[PDB]
């Protein structure tokens, strides 16, 4: 299926814009926006895996997908997002959640579940791997929401619209070439 | 804005 990110989402909104909402139709945009990336990052490391003939996809597929997918200077910005998370939950001596452990909203541990839907057969998915696509989907959202509420504030309007996150993606010509893309 | 007038508010 295509998942539901929303919850997620709006942590992320909290942290970015807090004094600022979100309509439900923008959050379905962003919905999409996130299964979109998803799929086309999972689908391309996975193939990355497939054909080195790799047992585990792994974080270097995930970071080489990102460089091959994300747009202009957003790539490094977001390859760097997914180093960082991976370096914070292996520094972290933890009796906690994956997510937590990794500096995360988005849910690590669902994440690698659904990563596995793109692995093949014997394939396995490694947990790394899941912190780091983890970590590029929550940055991409919020570079997106930082944008829009941004926009927002720009309107003297409380809330994200579907209107707000036009502007965003517009005015950004890497998030417009992802978009157009995806 | 207008526009959103029937897009509710997204609610945690």
């Amino acid at each position: 299926r295509k998942e539901t990110y929303s919850s997620y989402i709006y942590k992320v909104l909290k942290q970015t814009h807090p004094d600022t909402g979100i309509s439900q139709k923008s959050m379905s945009i962003l919905n999409s926006f996130v299964n979109d990336i998803f799929e086309r990052i999972a689908t391309e490391a996975s193939k990355l895996a497939a054909y080195n003939k790799k047992s585990t996809i792994s974080a270097r597929e995930i970071q080489t997908a990102v460089r091959l997918i994300l747009p202009g200077e957003l790539a490094k910005h977001a390859v760097s997002e997914g180093t960082r998370a991976v370096t914070k939950y292996s520094s972290s001596t933890q009796a906690q959640s994956s997510s937590a452990r990794a500096g995360l909203q988005f849910p690590v541990g669902r994440i690698k579940r659904y990563l596995k839907r793109h692995a093949t057969g014997r394939t396995r998915v490694g947990s790394k791997a899941a912190i780091y696509l983890t970590a590029v989907l929550e940055y991409l959202t919020a570079e997106v929401l930082e944008l829009a509420g941004n926009a927002a504030k720009d309107l003297k309007v409380k809330r994200i619209t579907p209107r707000h996150l036009q502007l965003a993606i517009r005015g950004d010509d890497e998030l417009d070439s992802l978009i157009r893309a995806t | 804005d207008d526009e959103d007038e029937e897009d509710d508010d997204f609610k945690e």
